[PDB]
């Protein structure tokens, strides 16, 4: 097969910065490269195809360049919907080979998180767990500590974490944390809370209940 | 118009088996080019399988998959279909079809099936449990909310999780599943909202396993008294 490497693997830029990718066949391949878009969870979107031929629809501020053996995409003033994995492919040669990725994040100023904790429902704590969740909302960039403490100080190892890929609207990431026991052990204590640490903030919050609700 | 291309649901499937994913063209004449194969394993690049010609039938492919993947197309039922035997682990991966524009094979991809998650495992389907995560216990004061449902416990992916019956779509943050070390998935989703509606409006979130032919419709109600 022929390889394809593309050049980085991963850029952080600011909107209105110009970024440029590359892309090596590991041979000639003339013209025959096309640059796809994709964006976290779906499908592959053509943009560039014959090197530098724009799709139908696709906004002007991409362009390519390149013959034989080096590619280019240029993306001439970066915009937050322009968060993506992007891709190139040869079809010079069977099997047709596509490069690694470059992922585009966006840089931007620091927000700090709404945070919100969320207590065991009724019908979970029928079925012998309890999950508790503590929402960070809306924030950049995307380090933030969360220490779970139950029964104050007695802050906790037993939780999972996910975040979110970065909004095409206004580059933020939101973050859950779930701390799971078992009903047993959750009536056995009574203050449950989060505790939150991000650049954003200027003291760590804390979001706790009572169990006990009302 | 439904799509353009459009593909059959996530399966799981029993290592040593085999999958038949399909791909429905509608909107343009299908038998005027040739579609494509494409998988794209976690966290690996997309690795080109095979191509078919809706005009003659005929076949090209990749020859790591020699001797166990079949393309086949209904050019009545403008549907083309991959068949992939002798399944191993490694073949969970999205597998999409994509539209060669000009018939030859040899080609860019300008349309691309949504994809079909094949999950190659042992372990049996389990549809999820949804749990509310009700707004509050008493907090309001600033001027939003958020609430929000837990899926737990299912295998394999997907889930898809609606809010109002896809009416309400801004402030929607519908999280990546974590596997927990049982084997099933959990993911939630949150909605952030103006308080002054959690007492005018109903929240319902619509949880969609596909897998186990689950539907749910769950009122996130207030943590009420």
């Amino acid at each position: 097969e022929l390889v394809m490497t593309q050049s980085p693997s991963s850029l952080s830029a600011s909107v209105g910065d110009r970024v440029n990718i590359a892309c090596r066949a590991s041979q000639g391949i003339s013209s025959a490269l096309a640059w796809y878009q994709q964006k976290p969870g779906k499908a592959p979107r053509l943009l560039i195809y014959d090197a530098s031929n724009l799709e139908s629809g696709v906004p002007s501020r991409f362009s390519g360049s390149g013959s034989g053996t080096d590619f280019t995409l240029t993306i001439s003033s970066l915009q937050p919907e322009d968060f993506a994995i992007y891709y190139c492919q040869q079809f010079n040669s069977y099997p047709l080979t596509f490069g690694g990725g470059t992922k585009v994040e966006i840089k931007r100023t620091v927000a700090a998180p709404s945070v919100f904790i969320f207590p065991p429902s009724d019908e979970q704590l029928k079925s012998g767990t309890a999950s508790v969740v503590c929402l960070l909302n809306n924030f950049y960039p995307r380090e933030a500590k969360v220490q779970w403490k139950v029964d104050n100080a007695l802050q906790s190892g037993n939780s999972q974490e996910s975040v979110t890929e970065q909004d095409s609207k206004d580059s933020t990431y939101s973050l859950s944390s779930t701390l799971t026991l078992s009903k047993a052990d959750y009536e056995k204590h009574k203050v449950y809370a989060c505790e939150v640490t991000h650049q954003g903030l200027s003291s760590p919050v804390t979001k706790s209940f009572n169990r006990g609700e009302c | 118009q439904v799509k353009l291309l459009e593909q059959s649901g996530a399966e799981v499937k029993k290592p040593g088996a085999s999958v038949k994913v399909s791909c429905k063209a509608s909107g343009y004449s299908f038998t005027s080019y040739g579609l494509h194969w494409v998988r794209q394993a976690p966290g690996q690049r997309l690795e080109w399988m095979g191509w078919i010609s809706a005009g003659t039938g005929n076949t090209k492919y990749s020859q790591k998959f020699r001797g166990r993947v079949t393309f086949t197309r209904d050019t009545s039922a403008t549907t083309a279909y991959m068949g992939l035997s002798s399944l191993r682990p490694e073949d969970t991966a999205v597998y999409y079809c994509a539209r060669d524009p000009y018939g030859g094979g040899k080609s860019e991809f300008d349309y691309w099936g949504q994809g079909t998650l094949v999950t190659v495992s042992s372990a049996s389907t389990k549809g999820p449990s949804v749990f509310p995560l009700a707004p509050s216990s008493k907090s309001t004061s600033g001027g939003t909310a958020a609430l929000g449902c837990l899926v737990k416990d299912y295998f394999p992916e997907p889930v898809t999780v609606s809010w109002n019956s896809g009416a309400l779509t801004s402030g929607v943050h519908t999280f990546p599943a974590v596997l927990q070390s049982s084997g099933l998935y959990s993911l939630s989703s949150v909605v952030t909202v103006p308080s002054s509606s959690l007492g005018t409006q109903t929240y319902i979130c619509n949880v969609n396993h596909k897998p186990s032919n689950t539907k749910v419709d769950k009122k996130v109600e207030p943590k009420s008294c």
